[PDB]
RNA sequence: CAGUCAAGCGUUCAUAGCGACAUUGCUUUUUGAUUCUUCGAUGUCGGCUCUUCCUAUCAUACCGAAGCAGAAUUCGGUAAGCGUUGGAUUGUUCACCCACUAAUAGGGAACGUGAGCUGGGUUUAGACCGUCGUGAGACAGGUUAGUUUUACCCUACUGAUGAAUGUUACCGCAAUAGUAAUUGAACUUAGUACGAGAGGAACAGUUCAUUCGGAUAAUUGGUUUUUGCGGCUGUCUGAUCA
RNA sequence: UCUUAAGGUAGCCAAAUGCCUCGUCAUCUAAUUAGUGACGCGCAUGAAUGGAUUAACGAGAUUCCCACUGUCCCUAUCUAC
RNA sequence: UGAACAGCCUCUAGUUGAUAGAAUAAUGUAGAUAAGGGAAGUCGGCAAAAUAGAUCCGUAACUUCGGGAUAAGGAUUGGC
C-alpha cells in the first residue's frame, strides 16, 4: 500500500512524518485519521512516537533517520530528547548534530545501507553520520538539486527521484546507490517527492491527491507487493 | 496569509509595510520583491498594511527577469530583519528582508532557498520547509 | 531552562535576556546586552576588549 | 457634510471624567456575592506594589503550538504583611440603599492605625479612642448591646482592618484602614468571627491560594497636565501647521454652538482609580521562609528580592503575592486585591501553574547574576576581596 | 427614493423575481424658480484633523420568502449596537483603475469644520500663447509667479481649588450622569449531510488573529545634561598631572 | 472649376497655442486626467507678429531613477527660552 | 590651526551692558536623536537627511571643438 493520508489538509506526509523500518515519528498536532493510518498499517510491532523537533511540527525535514540511529538538530530541547530516548527502543542511537545546515531531513537522503548528502556538509557531520548510522556516505546532487532529502525518496528496495533529472544522472546515482531509481511525481505532480511521501520496506504513505499511475510507480519501485 | 495556512500563527512584530523591497531568496530568477499588499490585513485610516515573517503578500518583481517583471504574484516572507519576540522570550532578527514566490495555494514557484528561514514560516508553509536549507 | 553563553563576551544569558542575531551565513550569535551587541556591530575584536572572557583567557588573567 | 472617511472614536467614554482620584486608596465598589454556606472569610486584602520580574514556566494548553513548552512571563509582586482586624460595622438595607448603623472597635489600637486619625501627630495629646476604651473594661455593658444590634439588624457585615506599614520598607508610619466584606455563614457567625478576631492578624494565605483569578484595584500613576495627543491618542497634525500641531483641529461644528463633552481635550492624565480583573496568582509566598525565589526545579536558596533590592522599594521580608502580568498603580502604592466576582472556567482560569525559575537579577541595570555567590564564582576574586 | 393597478416576461404560471400604458406620494444630500435677511463685509473650492447625528442597511446579530437539493445567490423584516480601508492619475468634489477586506453603504450638522491648518485651484496687480478687436483691451480658453492678521474678555468644554452647613478627623452609602468591546481565520465536525455527478455545508468544541480600549515597564527597542565612564580634534593654562 | 489681393509654402504640434479631450497608438507603473515618443481636416500652428534646431548657462516650469532621510506607518524622548 | 583678513581658541585693548528670583505642566519658538520600512505623506521630496577638504585612479551622450567635467564612479588620509 501507498496509503492516502493528509496532515489536516496537507498532502505532504514526509514533512510531518519520518518512517523507518524500526520506528515511526509523527507530529503532535495531528488528526485522528492521520494517526489511524500509521496505527492500522504499522501495527503494534513498530513503535509510533508523537514528537516535536526544535519546537516545530515539521519533523521529517528536521531529522534524518535510520534503523540503527536517529539524528536530531542542535535546537532540539532536552525534554524532547529525553522523551525520544524513553519512547524509542534501546537499539537506535539518538545524537544531536551541531552543523550549520541544521535541517537534516532536507540535507540527508539515507537508507539502511547507503546515503546521499548535501555536498557542502561539514566533515565532522559526515563522520558523525557514518558513525551513528553505520552508513557509507556520498556527497552528490540530483541533477543540480542540492536538497537530496527533499528531492529523493529512498528505501532498500528502490528509489524515486526528481522528475526533471538527467538520465545519465539516473544510472550514475543507481550504480552509486546499488538500487534501481525511477524519475516520477507525487501528489498530483508535485516535484518534491521526499517531502511528498515516506516509505520503508513494507509501507508507503502519501498524500490523497497522489494519482493512481503515481501510486503504481511507487509500489513498483518500492516492491511493496 | 489566509487560505493556504497550515495552522495559526502568533503575532510577530510587523516589519515590512507596503512599498518595502525585500530580497528574493529562491532560484526563480527574480532579484527583489516589492510588497504592494498583505493578505489578511485589517483596515484603519492612514495605517499602512504591514507584513511579518511567515505572511503571504502580493508583490511585483522590480528587478529580475522580464517574464517575471510587470505583474503581480503572491509571495511568502521568510526573513524579517526587524526584531520580534517568541513565547520563549528570545528577541531575534535576521540581517535582511527576504521572501519567495508562490501561487495562492502556497507552493513555491522556485525549487531551492538560499540562506536561513524562520521556523514560524516553516511550520506555517510546508513547501517552504520542504525547499528550505536551514530552519532557525 | 537553558542558560546560553554570550557570543562576544562569554557572559551567561538567562531566559528572556538579551537578543539573538542570525547572520546571512546561517550562523547564530547571542548577545546578553546592547553593549556587546553594538560592539559586535562595530566589528571590534573580542580578543582586544579588556573585560571579555576570551581576553582574560588569552592574557592568562585569573586563569 | 458627512465625514469623508470613517474611523473609530479616540478614547473610551466610560472612563470619564479623567479627573484625579479622591483618595490614594481606591474604593472597592463591589464585593463578591455572598452565600450563607461557606465558612466566614474575607473578600479582599490590602498590599503594597513592590515591582515586577520574570518567571519561566511550562505551559499546559492542550492544543496550542506551545503545549508542554517553556515560556517566560512577566509577573508583579505585591508585598502583603498580615493585616490587623480592628473593628466591625453592620449595614442595614433601606429603600435608599445600604446604610451603616453602628461601628464596634477593638480595645487596644496600635499607634500606626491611630495615626490615621491625625494630620499633626507629633504635636498631640494622642487622645483617640480613650473614652472608647473607657467604655470597655467593664464587663460587657456598652458592647454586646451594639453587637446584638448588628445581629438583630444589619444584613451586611464588614470588618475594619488596617495594614502593618511598619513591616514594609516604606517611610510612611501611618497605616491604611479599610472595610472588607465577610462572605461566609450567618450574620451572627460573621460578627462572632469579628469579635474573636479583634486585635488579631489575618495572613494572606487565609484568603488567597494559588491558581486563583483575582482583581487589582488601585489608583494609576500620575502624570499631571497632558496634551490631547498623548492623553487621548489623537493623530499628530502635519509639520507645516501654524500655531502648533499637538492639537485636535476641529473641536466641533458650528451647530450645536458649544464644545461637546465627547471632544478630546487637554487635562489631567493618570492618577485615576482603576479595577483590572482576571489576574492569576502564581505564588503565595511566605516571608518567614528562605528560598522564596526557589522552585522545585531551581532549588537554590534565594529570596524573592532581586540583587540590590527592588528599585525604589526595597526588601520583601514579609509575605507576598506573585500575580501574572501588570496591575494598575506604580511601586510603593497601596493596592486592594479582591476575589473574583464570578466563576471563570475558560480553560485558562483553570490552568494549574507550577513555576520553574524566578529571575532575581538586578533591575537597576543589565544584571548578569542571580545570586552574589554566582557573581563571585563567575568573576573570581577581586582587589577589594582579600 | 417609495407606493397603487396589472397587459405581459418568467418552459407551464400576473405578482419567486420583474413589470408596460396610467396614477398617488415622500425628500431637500441635485439643479432650477424667487429675492425675504446680510453690500458702515457672516472670510463661497478642495483636502487634512475631529466629534456627533439620520437611515433610504454595504458588513456583522436574529429571522421570513424563493424559479431555497447542497454550495453560491436574490427579495424582505427588526435593527444605526458596531465597523466601512491602503494606493497610481487629477487642485479637484466626482471619476477611473490596482489591491486588501466581513464590507470597502448613502447622507446631515452656515453645501460642519481658514483667530484649526494648508493655499494646489478659483479670484487683484507681473508675464507668455491662441482667437477676437484699428486700438486701448476682452476671453466658465490654456500657462507661470504671487504677504492667509488678533483671543489676555464672556459663555461652552477640558482639568484644578474653594467660603458657608458647631469644629476637626476617619470609614462609608449611592441619586444622577457616562459606559465598550469588535470582527475574522485555521483544525475538527467532514469529503459528512445534500446531490445523478460536478461539487459541498452548518451547530457544539479547540487554537490564534483584526480593529478598539484601559493599564504597565520584568524583558527588548528608542531617547541622554547622569555632561556617568572612555576616546578624538583645535586652542589656552611653560611641560607633566589635571 | 468658382471666388479672391493671394489662398498657409518650408517647417512644427493635443506644444506654455487642440473646444471636443482624460484625442488614438506605444512606453513608463500593480494601477497614471501626469511624463515621454509618434499621428494630424490644426475650435484657433507657421515663417524678423519671426519658423525650426541648438552646445553652454538658469534661486525658471515639469516627469522619471539612484542615494538619503520622522514627509509618513506612528509616534516617543532630550536641551535652552 | 588652516589655502585663507573663512570657522574655532588666545595676546594688547575694551566690555561683563539687555528687570530679576523660584519651579520644570500643557501648547509653543529654536536646537536635536530615533528600531523596521524608505516618499506609501503631500498639489508638489515642502522641510530635513545624505555628499563635502586634499591626493591618486577613472570619466559618457552631445557639442558652436572652447566645453560638458568636481561628469558619473572608486581608493586613501592619524601618530611615531
Ligand atoms: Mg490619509
Ligand atoms: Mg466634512
Ligand atoms: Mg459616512
Ligand atoms: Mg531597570
Amino acid at each position: 500500500m501507498a496509503t492516502r493520508t493528509q496532515f489536516e489538509n496537507s498532502n505532504e506526509i514526509g514533512v510531518f512524518s519520518k518512517l523507518t523500518n524500526t520506528y515511526c515519528l509523527v507530529a503532535v498536532g495531528g488528526s485522528e485519521n492521520f494517526y489511524s493510518a500509521f496505527e492500522a498499517e504499522l501495527g503494534d510491532a513498530i513503535p509510533i512516537v508523537h514528537t516535536t523537533i526544535a519546537g516545530t511540527r515539521i519533523i521529517g525535514r528536521m531529522t534524518a533517520g535510520n534503523r540503527r540511529g536517529l539524528l536530531v538538530p542542535t535546537q532540539t530541547t532536552d525534554q524532547e530528547l529525553q522523551h525520544l530516548r524513553n519512547s524509542l527502543p534501546d537499539s537506535v542511537k539518538i545524537q544531536r548534530v551541531e552543523e550549520r545546515l541544521s535541517a537534516l531531513g532536507n540535507v540527508i537522503c539515507c537508507n539502511d545501507y547507503v546515503a546521499l548528502v548535501h555536498p557542502d556538509i561539514d566533515r565532522e557531520t559526515e563522520e558523525l553520520i557514518s558513525d551513528v548510522l553505520g552508513v557509507e556516505v556520498f556527497r552528490q546532487t540530483i541533477s543540480g538539486n542540492i536538497l537530496v532529502g527533499s528531492y529523493c525518496s529512498l528505501s532498500n528496495q528502490g528509489g524515486l527521484v526528481h522528475p526533471q533529472t538527467s538520465v545519465q544522472d539516473q544510472e550514475e546515482l543507481s550504480s552509486l546507490l546499488q538500487v534501481p531509481l525511477v524519475a516520477g511525481t507525487v501528489n498530483r505532480g508535485s516535484s518534491v517527492v521526499g517531502a511528498g511521501m515516506v516509505v520503508n520496506d513494507y509501507l508507503a504513505v502519501t498524500g490523497l491527491d497522489t494519482t493512481a499511475p503515481e501510486l503504481s510507480v511507487i509500489e513498483s519501485i518500492f516492491r511493496l507487493q | 496569509s489566509g487560505n493556504g495556512a497550515q495552522g495559526t500563527k502568533f503575532r510577530i512584530s510587523l516589519g515590512l509595510p507596503v512599498g518595502a523591497i525585500m530580497n528574493c531568496a529562491d532560484n526563480s530568477g527574480a532579484r527583489n520583491l516589492y510588497i504592494i499588499a498583505v493578505k489578511g490585513s485589517g483596515s484603519r485610516l492612514n495605517r499602512l498594511p504591514a507584513a511579518s515573517l511567515g505572511d503571504m503578500v502580493m508583490a511585483t518583481v522590480k528587478k529580475g527577469k522580464p517574464e517575471l517583471r510587470k505583474k503581480v504574484m503572491p509571495a511568502i516572507v521568510v526573513r524579517q530583519a526587524k526584531s520580534w519576540r517568541r513565547r520563549d522570550g528570545v528577541f531575534l532578527y535576521f540581517e535582511d528582508n527576504a521572501g519567495v514566490i508562490a501561487n495562492p495555494k502556497g507552493e513555491m514557484k522556485g525549487s531551492a532557498i538560499t540562506g536561513p528561514v524562520g521556523k514560524e514560516c516553516a511550520d506555517l508553509w510546508p513547501r517552504v520547509a520542504s525547499n528550505s536549507g536551514v530552519v532557525v | 531552562m537553558k542558560v546560553e553563553i554570550d557570543s562576544f563576551s562569554g557572559a551567561k544569558i538567562y531566559p528572556g535576556r538579551g537578543t539573538l542575531f542570525v547572520r546571512g551565513d546561517s550562523k547564530i550569535f547571542r548577545f546578553q546586552n546592547s553593549k556587546s551587541a553594538s560592539l559586535f556591530k562595530q566589528r571590534k575584536n573580542p580578543r582586544r576588549i579588556a573585560w571579555t572572557v576570551l581576553f582574560r583567557k588569552h592574557h592568562k588573567k585569573g586563569i | 457634510s458627512h465625514r469623508k472617511y470613517e474611523a473609530p472614536r479616540h478614547g473610551h467614554l466610560g472612563f470619564l471624567p479623567r479627573k484625579r482620584a479622591a483618595s490614594i486608596r481606591a474604593r472597592v465598589k463591589a464585593f463578591p456575592k455572598d452565600d450563607r454556606s461557606k465558612p466566614v472569610a474575607l473578600t479582599s486584602f490590602l498590599g503594597y506594589k513592590a515591582g515586577m520580574t520574570t518567571i519561566v514556566r511550562d505551559l499546559d494548553r492542550p492544543g496550542s503550538k506551545f503545549h508542554k513548552r517553556e515560556v517566560v512571563e512577566a509577573v508583579t509582586v505585591v508585598d502583603t504583611p498580615p493585616v490587623v482586624v480592628v473593628g466591625v460595622v453592620g449595614y442595614v438595607e433601606t429603600p435608599r440603599g445600604l446604610r451603616s448603623l453602628t461601628t464596634v472597635w477593638a480595645e487596644h489600637l496600635s499607634d500606626e492605625v491611630k495615626r490615621r486619625f491625625y494630620k499633626n501627630w507629633y504635636k498631640s495629646k494622642k487622645k483617640a479612642f480613650t473614652k472608647y476604651s473607657a467604655k470597655y473594661a467593664q464587663d460587657g455593658a456598652g458592647i454586646e448591646r451594639e453587637l446584638a444590634r448588628i445581629k438583630k439588624y444589619a444584613s451586611v457585615v464588614r470588618v475594619l482592618v488596617h495594614t502593618q506599614i511598619r513591616k514594609t520598607p516604606l517611610a510612611q508610619k501611618k497605616a491604611h484602614l479599610a472595610e472588607i466584606q465577610l462572605n461566609g455563614g450567618s450574620i451572627s457567625e460573621k460578627v462572632d468571627w469579628a469579635r474573636e478576631h479583634f486585635e488579631k492578624t489575618v495572613a494572606v494565605d487565609s484568603v488567597f491560594e494559588q491558581n486563583e483569578m483575582i482583581d487589582a484595584i488601585a489608583v494609576t500613576k500620575g502624570h499631571g497636565f497632558e496634551g490631547v495627543t498623548h492623553r487621548w491618542g489623537t493623530k499628530k497634525l502635519p509639520r507645516k501647521t501654524h500655531r502648533g500641531l499637538r492639537k485636535v483641529a476641529c473641536i466641533g461644528a458650528w451647530h450645536p454652538a458649544h464644545v461637546m463633552w465627547s471632544v478630546a481635550r487637554a487635562g489631567q492624565r493618570g492618577y485615576h482609580s482603576r479595577t483590572s480583573i482576571n489576574h492569576k496568582i502564581y505564588r503565595v509566598g511566605k516571608g518567614d521562609d528562605e528560598a522564596n525565589g526557589a522552585t522545585s526545579f531551581d532549588r537554590t536558596k534565594k529570596t524573592i528580592t532581586p540583587m540590590g533590592g527592588f528599585v525604589h522599594y526595597g526588601e520583601i521580608k514579609n509575605d507576598f503575592i506573585m500575580v501574572k502580568g501588570c496591575i494598575p498603580g506604580n511601586r510603593k502604592r497601596i493596592v486592594t486585591l479582591r476575589k473574583s466576582l464570578y466563576t471563570n472556567t475558560s480553560r485558562k482560569a483553570l490552568e494549574e501553574v507550577s513555576l520553574k525559575w524566578i529571575d532575581t537579577a538586578s533591575k537597576f541595570g543589565k544584571g548578569r547574576f542571580q545570586t552574589p555567590a554566582e557573581k563571585h564564582a563567575f568573576m573570581g576574586t577581586l582587589k577589594k576581596d582579600l
